C-alpha cells in the first residue's frame, strides 16, 4: 500500500503498462477483426425492398 | 431492583408530586412531562423523545452507550421501540410533507397506466401479411 | 505525506483554469484566498490533461489492435483465401 | 447409484431418471424416425414392464 | 407516428397487424405455383423441430442441425450454409411482404369499387 | 459413430465412467450375493360396511382398515396416470400437444371418479361416511338428476 | 417482481450497496437479481398469453425508464451501477413478455460476465481510493490506473453496446426482434430511449470517475500493483471479449432473421452515439 | 419432490454462476485480506 | 497509512501557509487564530473545513470552538489518526 | 433557560463520572460473574412494559381504539368467510357444478 | 476532560449555517473552480449581512436556514470514515477482556503478549485505585 502525497501515481512498472497495451490490443483486434470479416451485423442482412415501386401485373 | 420496586406509578395530579416525579426519573422539574391519563396513558412516566428519529440526535456528543444514543441514567423514552434507529427515524427533517412522494408517484403511475393501457389496441406493427404454417389443406401458393 | 511539498513551489498563475476564475473574480471586484491550495491538481507534467487523458482511455492500443488485425490478415491469406 | 439403484417400480423414493428423446439429425441411424414407446402403458414404467409378477 | 397510425386514421384502406388474406386467390389469374416441401412430418419430429419454426422450408434447418452436429462444439465451419437458410427465410419474409402489399391495393381497389356504385 | 469431437469427448468419458463401476459389480457386488426370494403382498377381501351391523366394531375395523387401503391404491393409480402423462411430455418434447391429449383425457376421468368416490369426506373417511356420500349422490341422481345439470 | 426489484418493490438494492463489495458483485451480476427473470423464463408460456405480459411490459419498461433516469441523476458509483442492473434486467423481463425466453436468456449470461467485471472494478477503485465512493471525489483514474480503467472501458463499452462485444450480440438482437414483431408504441418509445440512456450514464461515469481533475483530497494513495484481483480481472476479460461470441453460435440452432430497413436497423447505433455524445458533454462543466 | 433440472439453460447458467463466483472470491481474498473473519465471508459466499 | 506527528505539522504548516488571508510570515504553532492573527469568525470556519478536506473527517462545530491555535488542531488531527508519537 | 441547560449539564457530568467509575470497575469485573451495570432507565422501561395494565381506565378512546382496532377486523373479516362460504355452499349444494369442473379437487 | 456545552452563540449558528450551506454548494457543484467561484459569491452574501444588528441578523440567520432547507441536495458529499458516512464503523472491535477467556494452550501462542498484559492490568489496578478511589 503505496501512498503519494499532493502528487500523482508512482511510476508504474513494466508489467502495468504491457498488460494495458495488451488489452487495449486484444479489445481493438477483436473489434477490427470483426469489422473485417463480419460487416453484415452492422448495415443488415439483407437488403431492405422499398415495397413501393413494385409493379401492380406481378401482384395482381 | 425488581419491577415490582422500579416501576411507573399513578398518575401525580400534584406539583410536589410531579417535582418528586422528576427527581425519581433523574429529568429536570422542568424537563418532565406526564402522559395525559385517557385510557392508554402511562401514569408517572416522562414523554420523551418523540422526534423525528433518535438519529436527529448528534454521533459527535460522548454518550455513554453509544449503540442507543443515550447517557448513563437517562430514562428510556416511552416509544423507544418505533423511534429507534431501525425504523422511521432520519439523520436530516425530510424535504416534503408525506403526501407529496405518494402524490407524485401514484401521478406519475397513473400517467402511465393510463398511457399505455390507451395505446394497448394500437400497435406497431411491421408490412407483413401473417406467418404461413403447413397445415393439411392450406392449398397455398406463391407469386412465381 | 511522506514527501510534503513546500509552499514556494504552488503558484496561482500556472493553472489556466485557476487564471480564468481569477480573472472573473477581479471582473466581479472579490479575491480567493483559497486558489494556491489547488495548484497540485490541474498539474500538466504528473497528472494529464483532460484531451490527453480521453485519447489515452478511449484509444488505447489501438495502434497494438491494429497492428494484431494486420497479422491476422497476414496469416489468414495462408491459410484459407 | 444412477445406474443400478435408480428408483424401480417395487419402491418410493429413489432418484426416479425421466429421461427425453434424443434429436436425430441426417447422417444418424435411422433418420425416418417416429418416436417409440407410443403405446400408453409405456410411459413411466420403471421397470414394470420386466417385473415377474 | 408510425403505420399503426394510419391504421387509426384509414382501417378500410390499412389492412393491420398480422391480417389473414380475405381475399379468392389468383384475382390476377397468373400462373401462380404451388408452394411445395421437400421434408415430411416423420423426419421433422425426429429432428425435434420446434412448432414455431416448422416453415415451408424446414429441410434447410434440417441439414444445419446436420453440420452442426457433425462439427461440435466449433460450428463456425457452417456458417456459409447457415446464411443460405438465412435466405430461404429472407424470401419467405419477402413473399409476406409480397402478400401484405397485394393486399394494400386489394383494398385500394375495394376503394374503387365504393366508387363502382 | 464419433462424428463430432465433442460426441468422441462424451463417449470417451461415458466409458470411463460405466468401466469400473460395471467391474465393481460383475466381479464383487454380483458374486457373494444370495438368492433370496421376497414376494409382493396379496391381501383378501374383508366383508364391506353394507354388511356390517350398526353395534359391531370388529368388522367396521376391517371395512374401515379395507376402505383406507382401497384410497391409498387409488392415490397411487391417481400417481401413476400422472406421471405417464409427464412421461408423455418430456418423451414428445416438442409435439405434446398430441400425443399427451389422450392420456390427458384418462388423467382428467380418474380425477373426475376418485373426487366422485373419495371427495368431500375430510381428513377422517370412515367406511361410513363414502357409504353415505355414495347413497345420497345416488338418491341425488335418483331423483334431481345427475349433479351439475342443476335442481 | 419482488425478487427482481421492480415498479414498485425496487428500493433494497441502494440498501444492497451496504453489503460488501464481492457479495455486491455476486447479488447485483449473477444470482438475486436473475433468479426472478429465470423463474418468468420459466413461467414464459402463461406470461406471452396472458394480461401479465402486458402488464410486465410496462412495469420492466418503467422500470428501464426510471432506471436509466436515476443513473443519470445519482452520484454514488456503486448505486449507479445498481440501477444499471435495473435497466438491464427491465430490458430483459420486457423481452421475457413478448415471448423469446432464449434472447432474454442469452442477455442474461452477458450482462452476468460483464456486471461482474464492473463491480469488481468498482471495489478496486474504492479499495485504492479511501473507502468514500461519491464519484464527485475520484476525477482522473484513467492515467493512475492504466489496467484497471482499461478494464472498466471494455466492459462500460459491452454494457453501451460497442459493436461486437458481448453485450452487443445480445441488445441488438433484443432490439430488432422488437422491431419486426408488434410492439406497443410506449414500449417501442421506452427502448430505444433506454439504450440511449444506458450509454448517457455511462459515459457521465466516464468523465466523473476518469479523463478529469482528481478531486478527491490532499491525502490519497493510488497504485496498480495488485494482481490477486487484476488475474480475475484478466480472466473475466477474457471472457467478456469472446463470451458472446462462443454463446451466440451455441445457443441459437435457428438464427433470428432480421429484415428491418436501413434507419430502423441503424436506429440503436445512432442512439448510442447520440446518448454518448449528450451523455457526456453535457457532463463537462466550465465556469458560468 | 425433491426434483433437479437438467437442460442445456439451467447447466449454461449454472456453470456460468459457478465460474462467476470462483473469480469474484479469487477477487475477494486481495479485497478482504484486511477483514478479520474471511473465513466466515467465503463458508456463506458457498452455500449463497 | 502510517503517520507521524512531524508529517502532521508539516501538513498543517504547509496548507496554513498556502491560506492567502494569513500572511506566511508571523506563523507559528502557538498563534492564536482570533487575537494574533487578522481572520474573523468566519474564516475559522473556512480553516476548519480545510482541515476536513485534508485530513478526511469531518469536525463538529463545539469542536470547531475547541481549537484556537496550530497546535491543538495537530493535537486534534493526531487523536483521530490515534498516532500519539 | 441558560441556568437550566447548566443544572442539566452538572446532572449529566455527574452521571458520566458515576458510569466511567462503575463500567471500568477491576473488581466488578474480576469476579468472573457476568452482568450490566446499574441503569435505572432500562428497568423503568422493562417494568413499565411489563406492568401498564394499572394505568388502564375504561375511556371512550381507548374502547374506540380497542373496537376499531381489534374487534371490527375481527367482525368484518369473520362476515367476509361467512358470506364467501355461504355463498359456495349454497351453490354447491343446490347442484350448479359438476364433479369434472369443481376448484380444489386435492388431486 | 471536557464534554462540548448544550448551548449555542448567534456565533455558532452563524458559523455553522455557513458550513453547512457550503457543503451543500460543493454538493451541487463537483468542480473545484466552480466551487471555489460559488464560494466566493456565498462569502459576498454572507460579509454583505455584518453590517445588520441583532434582530435583523437573527431574522437572516433564520430565513438563511429556511433556505437552505428548501434548497438541500439529496445527496450531500460526506466522509465515509467520519459519522453519516458509509464506511462509518466497519468494523466492531470488542473489548479486550475476552482476550482474558482464551485458552491456556491458546494463550501459549502469543505469551510475551500476555505476560505484558499481566503487568499492565497491575498497572491499571494501581491507577484505578489512585484515580477513583477503593
Ligand atoms: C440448502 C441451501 C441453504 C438453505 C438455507 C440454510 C439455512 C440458512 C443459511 C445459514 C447460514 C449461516 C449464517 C451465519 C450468520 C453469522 O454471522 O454467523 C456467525 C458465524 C461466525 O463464525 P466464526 O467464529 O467467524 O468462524 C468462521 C467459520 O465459521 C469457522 O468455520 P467452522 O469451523 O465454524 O465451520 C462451520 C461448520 C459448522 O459445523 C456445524 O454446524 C456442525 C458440523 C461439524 C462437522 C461434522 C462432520 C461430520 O460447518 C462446516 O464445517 C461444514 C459446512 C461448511 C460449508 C459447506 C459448503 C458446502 C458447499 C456449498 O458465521 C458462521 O458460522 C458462518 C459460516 C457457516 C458455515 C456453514 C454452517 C453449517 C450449517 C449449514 C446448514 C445448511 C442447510 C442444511
Ligand atoms: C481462452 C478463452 C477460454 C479461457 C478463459 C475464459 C474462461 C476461464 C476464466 C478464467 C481464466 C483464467 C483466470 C486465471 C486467474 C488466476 C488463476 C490461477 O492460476 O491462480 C493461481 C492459483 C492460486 O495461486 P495462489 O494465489 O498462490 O493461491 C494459493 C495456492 N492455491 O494457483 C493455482 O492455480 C496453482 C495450484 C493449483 C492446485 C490445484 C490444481 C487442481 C487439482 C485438482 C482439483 C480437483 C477438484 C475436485 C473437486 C471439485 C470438483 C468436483
Ligand atoms: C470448448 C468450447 C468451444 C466453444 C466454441 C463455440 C464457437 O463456435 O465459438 C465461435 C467463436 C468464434 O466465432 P466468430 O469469430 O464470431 O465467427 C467465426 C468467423 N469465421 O469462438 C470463440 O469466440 C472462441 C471460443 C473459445 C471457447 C473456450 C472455452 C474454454
Ligand atoms: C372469549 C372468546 C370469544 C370468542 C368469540 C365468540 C365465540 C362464539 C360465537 C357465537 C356466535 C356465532 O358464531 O354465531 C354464528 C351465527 C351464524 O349465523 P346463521 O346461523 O347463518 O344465522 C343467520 C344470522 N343472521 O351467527 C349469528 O347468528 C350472527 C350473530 C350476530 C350478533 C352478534 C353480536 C355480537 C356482539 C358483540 C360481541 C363482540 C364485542 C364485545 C365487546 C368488545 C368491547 C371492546
Ligand atoms: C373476551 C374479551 C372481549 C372480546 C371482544 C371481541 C370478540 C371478537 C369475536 C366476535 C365474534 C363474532 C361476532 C359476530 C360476527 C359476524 C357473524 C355473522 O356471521 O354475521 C352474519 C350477519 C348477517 O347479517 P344479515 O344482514 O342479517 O344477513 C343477511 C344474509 N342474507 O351479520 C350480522 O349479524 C352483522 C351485525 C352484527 C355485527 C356485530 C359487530 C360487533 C362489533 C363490536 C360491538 C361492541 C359493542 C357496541
Ligand atoms: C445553493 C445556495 C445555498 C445558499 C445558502 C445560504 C444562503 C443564505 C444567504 C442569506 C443571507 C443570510 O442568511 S446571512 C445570515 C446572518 N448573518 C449575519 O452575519 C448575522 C449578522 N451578523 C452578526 O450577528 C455578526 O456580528 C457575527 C456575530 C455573525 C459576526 O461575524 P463573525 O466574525 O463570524
Amino acid at each position: 500500500h503505496v501512498v503519494s502525497y499532493r502528487n500523482g501515481p508512482p511510476p508504474h512498472s513494466k508489467a502495468t503498462k504491457i498488460g494495458a497495451l495488451t488489452v487495449g490490443g486484444a479489445m481493438w483486434w477483436w473489434v477490427i477483426w470483426h469489422l473485417w470479416h463480419e460487416p453484415d451485423h452492422i448495415t443488415g442482412e439483407f437488403d431492405y425492398p422499398n415495397s413501393r415501386k413494385w409493379s401492380n401485373t406481378e401482384l395482381g | 431492583g425488581w419491577n415490582k420496586d422500579y416501576k411507573p406509578g399513578p398518575y401525580p395530579q400534584t406539583e410536589k408530586e410531579r417535582l418528586a416525579a422528576a427527581k425519581k426519573y433523574y429529568l429536570l422539574p422542568e424537563e418532565y412531562k406526564p402522559y395525559a391519563d385517557d385510557g392508554l396513558g402511562y401514569g408517572d412516566y416522562p414523554k420523551l423523545g418523540y422526534g423525528l428519529g433518535v438519529e436527529a440526535k448528534d454521533s459527535y456528543y460522548p454518550w455513554d452507550y453509544p449503540e442507543h444514543k443515550r447517557n448513563q441514567h437517562e430514562p428510556i423514552s416511552a416509544d423507544h421501540d418505533l423511534y429507534s434507529e431501525d425504523r422511521w427515524s432520519q439523520a436530516e427533517p425530510p424535504r416534503y410533507s408525506n403526501a407529496y412522494y405518494f402524490a407524485c408517484f401514484l401521478g406519475v403511475m397513473s400517467g402511465c397506466l393510463a398511457l399505455y393501457y390507451w395505446l394497448d389496441d394500437k400497435k406497431m406493427y411491421r408490412p407483413v401479411a401473417a406467418k404461413q404454417y403447413p397445415s393439411p389443406g392450406v392449398k397455398h401458393y406463391t407469386f412465381e | 505525506p511522506y514527501t510534503v511539498p513546500h509552499a514556494s513551489t504552488y503558484k496561482v498563475e500556472s493553472v489556466p483554469q485557476l487564471v480564468e476564475v481569477k480573472e472573473a473574480l477581479g471582473r466581479q471586484g472579490l479575491k480567493d484566498p483559497w486558489l494556491r491550495n489547488e495548484v497540485w491538481r490541474y498539474e500538466p507534467k504528473a497528472f494529464g490533461t483532460h484531451r490527453s487523458r480521453l485519447n489515452t482511455f478511449l484509444f488505447r492500443g489501438l495502434g497494438v489492435g491494429f497492428c494484431a488485425f494486420l497479422a491476422t490478415v497476414a496469416v489468414e491469406y495462408a491459410l484459407g483465401i | 447409484y444412477f445406474k443400478y439403484n435408480q428408483n424401480d417400480w417395487t419402491r418410493k423414493g429413489g432418484w426416479r431418471v425421466i429421461h427425453s428423446r434424443k434429436q436425430c439429425v441426417p447422417g444418424d441411424e435411422g433418420y425416418p424416425k417416429v418416436s417409440d414407446r407410443s403405446a400408453p402403458s409405456d410411459y413411466a414404467a420403471r421397470g414394470f414392464n420386466e417385473s415377474p409378477l | 407516428m408510425g403505420n399503426a397510425l394510419t391504421h387509426y386514421m384509414k382501417p378500410d384502406v390499412m389492412p393491420g397487424p398480422d391480417v389473414v388474406p380475405t381475399f379468392d386467390p389468383l384475382l390476377g389469374f397468373k400462373s401462380r405455383k404451388e408452394r411445395v416441401m421437400i421434408a415430411t412430418q416423420e423426419e421433422m419430429e425426429s429432428a425435434k423441430l420446434p412448432l414455431e419454426f416448422r416453415d415451408y422450408c424446414a429441410h434447410l434447418a434440417i441439414a444445419y442441425q446436420a453440420c452442426r452436429s457433425d462439427t461440435f462444439p466449433f460450428v463456425y465451419k457452417c456458417a456459409h450454409q447457415k446464411h443460405e437458410y438465412l435466405t430461404c427465410e429472407y424470401e419467405d419474409y419477402v413473399l409476406r411482404m409480397k402478400e401484405f402489399e397485394r393486399e394494400r391495393r386489394l383494398l385500394e381497389r375495394q376503394k374503387r369499387l365504393n366508387k363502382a356504385a | 459413430e464419433p462424428r463430432s469431437p465433442m460426441a468422441s469427448f462424451a463417449e470417451s468419458v461415458l466409458n470411463v465412467i460405466d468401466g469400473p463401476i460395471t467391474w465393481f459389480r460383475e466381479s464383487i457386488v454380483e458374486p457373494n450375493q444370495q438368492k433370496q426370494n421376497w414376494y409382493h403382498q396379496r391381501f383378501r377381501r374383508v366383508p364391506t360396511i353394507d354388511q356390517c351391523y350398526t353395534d359391531d366394531a370388529v368388522c367396521r375395523f376391517e371395512a374401515d382398515q379395507q376402505f383406507r387401503r382401497d384410497r391409498m391404491v387409488d392415490n397411487e393409480i391417481v400417481n401413476i396416470l400422472r406421471q405417464r402423462f409427464e412421461d408423455c411430455t418430456l418423451y414428445e418434447a416438442p409435439d405434446h400437444m398430441v400425443k399427451c391429449r389422450p392420456l390427458m383425457d384418462q388423467y382428467e376421468k380418474a380425477t373426475e371418479n376418485w373426487f366422485i368416490k373419495y371427495g368431500d369426506l375430510g381428513g377422517y373417511a370412515n367406511a361410513k361416511t363414502a357409504y353415505m356420500k355414495q347413497k345420497h349422490r345416488l338418491i341425488w341422481e335418483r331423483r334431481h338428476g345427475p349433479v351439475g345439470s342443476g335442481m | 417482481m419482488t425478487k427482481s426489484a421492480q415498479i414498485p418493490f425496487s428500493s433494497w438494492l441502494p440498501a444492497a450497496m451496504a453489503a460488501p463489495t464481492p457479495v455486491s458483485a455476486l447479488v447485483h451480476s449473477s444470482t438475486l437479481v436473475t433468479a426472478g427473470v429465470y423463474l418468468l423464463i420459466r413461467f414464459n408460456i402463461i406470461l406471452s398469453t396472458s394480461w401479465l405480459g402486458q402488464l410486465m411490459l410496462l412495469l420492466s419498461g418503467l422500470t428501464m425508464f426510471m432506471a436509466g433516469l436515476g443513473a443519470n441523476f445519482e452520484f454514488d458509483l456503486k448505486k449507479i451501477i445498481a440501477l444499471s442492473t435495473l435497466s438491464q434486467l427491465g430490458l430483459m423481463m420486457s423481452i421475457l413478455s413478448m415471448g423469446f425466453l432464449k434472447l432474454a436468456m442469452f442477455h442474461l449470461l452477458t450482462h452476468a460476465l460483464f456486471k461482474a467485471l464492473l463491480f469488481m472494478c468498482a471495489g478496486a477503485i474504492i479499495h485504492n481510493m479511501n473507502n468514500s465512493q461519491d464519484i464527485r471525489l475520484m476525477g482522473g483514474l484513467s492515467i493512475h490506473m492504466p489496467l484497471t480503467s482499461a478494464c472498466f472501458n471494455v466492459s462500460n463499452l459491452a454494457l453501451c453496446g460497442m459493436p461486437f462485444l458481448a453485450g452487443f450480440y445480445s441488445k441488438d438482437m433484443i432490439l430488432e426482434i422488437v422491431s419486426i414483431s408488434n410492439v406497443n408504441m410506449f414500449s417501442f418509445f421506452l427502448y430505444y430511449f433506454s439504450t440511449g440512456l444506458t450509454v448517457s450514464y455511462s459515459f457521465r461515469l466516464v468523465y466523473y470517475s476518469m479523463t478529469g481533475d482528481l478531486n478527491c483530497g490532499s491525502l490519497n494513495m493510488l497504485n496498480d500493483e495488485s494482481w490477486i484481483m487484476l488475474r480475475g480481472m484478466m480472466g473475466l476479460l477474457i471472457m467478456s471479449i469472446i463470451g458472446g461470441s462462443m454463446l451466440n453460435w451455441l445457443i441459437f440452432p435457428f438464427p433470428y432473421m432480421i429484415c428491418l430497413p436501413i434507419y430502423m436497423k441503424l436506429l440503436t447505433l445512432f442512439v448510442c452515439i447520440v446518448g454518448g455524445l449528450f451523455g457526456y458533454l453535457i457532463s463537462l462543466s466550465n465556469l458560468f | 419432490v425433491m426434483t433437479f433440472l437438467f437442460d442445456w439453460m439451467s447447466l449454461l447458467f449454472m456453470s456460468f454462476v459457478l465460474m462467476i463466483s470462483s473469480l469474484v472470491i479469487f477477487y475477494s481474498k486481495e479485497y478482504m485480506m484486511n477483514d478479520n473473519h474471511i473465513n466466515r465471508f467465503i463458508m456463506l459466499v458457498l452455500m449463497f | 497509512p502510517p503517520l507521524s506527528l512531524k508529517l502532521i505539522n508539516e501538513r498543517v504548516l504547509l496548507v496554513l501557509k498556502l491560506y492567502d488571508k494569513i500572511d506566511p510570515s508571523k506563523l507559528n504553532v502557538e498563534s492564536h487564530f482570533i487575537n494574533d492573527l487578522g481572520l474573523d469568525s468566519l474564516d475559522h470556519v473556512e480553516v476548519i473545513m480545510a482541515m476536513e478536506d485534508e485530513f478526511g473527517f469531518e469536525i463538529p462545530d463545539s469542536d470547531a470552538e475547541k481549537l484556537l491555535k496550530p497546535a491543538d488542531i495537530i493535537k486534534y488531527v493526531a487523536d483521530k489518526e490515534d498516532v500519539y508519537e | 433557560e441558560q441556568e437550566f441547560i447548566k443544572r442539566k449539564h452538572e446532572a449529566t457530568l455527574k452521571l458520566r463520572q458515576e458510569f466511567l467509575k462503575q463500567s471500568s470497575n477491576p473488581y466488578r469485573h474480576a469476579t468472573g460473574e457476568g452482568g450490566t451495570v446499574f441503569d435505572a432507565g432500562l428497568a423503568r422501561f422493562q417494568a413499565m412494559r411489563v406492568s401498564n395494565y394499572e394505568h388502564f381506565k375504561p375511556t371512550g378512546k381507548s374502547f374506540r381504539t380497542g373496537l376499531f382496532a381489534v374487534v371490527l377486523p375481527i367482525a368484518l373479516y369473520a362476515w367476509a368467510l361467512k358470506a364467501e362460504r355461504d355463498g359456495r355452499e349454497e351453490k354447491y349444494r343446490t347442484g350448479q357444478v359438476a364433479y369434472k369442473d369443481r376448484q380444489f379437487k386435492f388431486i | 476532560a471536557q464534554v462540548p456545552l448544550a448551548i449555542v452563540s448567534h456565533k455558532r449558528q452563524v458559523c455553522s449555517l455557513y458550513k453547512r450551506a457550503l457543503r451543500n454548494l460543493e454538493s451541487w457543484y463537483d468542480r473545484r473552480n466552480v466551487y471555489r467561484y460559488r464560494a466566493v459569491q456565498l462569502r459576498a452574501r454572507f460579509d454583505e449581512n455584518r453590517s445588520k444588528d441583532l434582530g435583523e441578523g437573527i431574522r437572516l440567520l433564520a430565513c438563511g436556514q429556511r433556505e437552505l432547507f428548501e434548497t438541500r441536495h439529496f445527496q450531500p458529499r460526506n466522509f465515509a470514515n467520519s459519522a453519516g458516512g458509509c464506511a462509518f464503523e466497519r468494523e466492531v472491535i470488542p473489548p479486550d477482556w475476552v482476550l482474558d477467556y482464551w485458552h491456556p494452550l491458546e494463550k501459549a501462542q502469543y505469551p510475551e503478549y500476555f505476560a505484558k498484559r499481566e503487568q499492565r492490568k497491575k498497572e491499571f489496578v494501581t491507577w484505578w485505585e489512585k484515580q477513583y478511589g477503593k
